[PDB]
DNA sequence: CGTTAATTAACG
DNA sequence: CGTTAATTAACG
DNA sequence: CGTTAATTAACG
DNA sequence: GTTAATTAACG
DNA sequence: GTTAATTAACG
DNA sequence: CGTTAATTAACG
């Protein structure tokens, strides 16, 4: 169930 | 905390 | 799919 | 008519 | 604590 | 090989 | 709150 | 412009 | 803590 990447550090 | 998906 | 928001 | 390698956001 | 599958990077 | 400004998540 | 890497801004 | 996904809202 | 309302970032 995971969904896009977040924002990086 | 984040929604359950 | 959109993603987290902005 | 793009798959493999690497990464990461899901979970109970 | 830490695997899983989806996503993303890489190659081109 | 352009460089700094602004934004981002992480940390305990 | 602060840090340092990433991303956006600038023209 | 529409749709799926995320985020905000409500008491 | 449940659920829908409201928003917004996907596409091309
Ligand atoms: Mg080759
Ligand atoms: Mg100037
Ligand atoms: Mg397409
Ligand atoms: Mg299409």
């Amino acid at each position: 169930k995971r969904g896009r990447g977040r924002p990086r550090k | 905390g984040r929604p359950r998906k | 799919k959109r993603g987290r928001g902005r």
